[PDB]
């Protein structure tokens, strides 16, 4: 029983993440770059129009198994 | 966590339908959860519901695909097999469901309805009633509600 949270693009199909409530952005920056090549700090993330931080946690943001996350390079 | 095996087929299917596109249907999360889906179908032709747009919802279960997922309409439409909130009464959907079905044929089998529906099973019996003693009425009907609700 683990956590998936997905990642929506312009130009990529969804990306699916395996990943931690404890798991923070650069976690998930980092676990982007494994599958995608994008480095981190090119990276922002968007969860219902709010912007991700960095140094915060996904249960931070109240993102739950199966929630669909917004990526553009920055 | 709760629905992992749910959530990877569920990725599977969505881009599975990206590499394939259906003919007659598109369908994807539109908000910011994977486990709740739209859809867009085409009705068939030679079929009263011909070039009606017709949106749906799809809600995963998180024993997806070991459960059915939750299919309705959101556009109107007059059918036996089909209520006003949408509802869809149809068997793979209930307890002819399998693991090996996807949203793919699902929708697919949508069609299938909307081409010939099921009027001994109706979710309406009154429209079933008409579809099965006069059929032109039925037609006449079906065709209205396709240009007033899903054009």
């Amino acid at each position: 029983d683990k956590m998936h949270i997905f990642v929506r693009t312009a130009t990529l199909l969804m990306i699916i993440l395996e990943v931690e409530p404890s798991d923070t952005i650069e976690n998930v920056k980092a676990k982007i770059q494994d599958k995608e090549g994008i480095p981190p700090d090119q990276q922002s993330l968007v969860f219902r129009r709010k912007q991700l931080e960095d140094g915060r946690t996904l249960s931070d943001y109240n993102i739950r198994t199966g929630s669909i996350l917004e990526l553009v390079l920055r | 966590p709760l629905g992992s095996m749910a959530l990877k087929r569920i990725h599977k299917e969505l881009n599975d339908l990206a590499r394939d596109p259906p003919a007659q249907s598109r369908a994807g999360p539109v908000g910011d959860d994977m486990f709740h889906w739209q859809a867009t179908i085409m009705g068939p032709n030679d079929s009263p519901y011909q070039g009606g747009v017709f949106f749906l919802t799809i809600h995963f279960p998180t024993d997806y695909p070991f459960k059915p997922p939750k299919v309705a309409f959101t556009t109107r439409i007059y059918h036996p097999n089909i209520n006003s909130n949408g509802s869809i009464c149809l068997d793979i959907l209930r307890s002819q469901w399998s693991p090996a079905l996807t949203i793919s044929k699902v929708l697919l089998s949508i069609s299938s309805l909307l081409s010939d529906p099921n009027p001994d099973d109706p979710l309406v019996p009154e429209i079933a009633r008409i579809y099965k003693t006069d059929r032109e009425k039925y037609n006449r009907i079906a065709r209205e509600w396709t240009q007033k609700y899903a054009m």
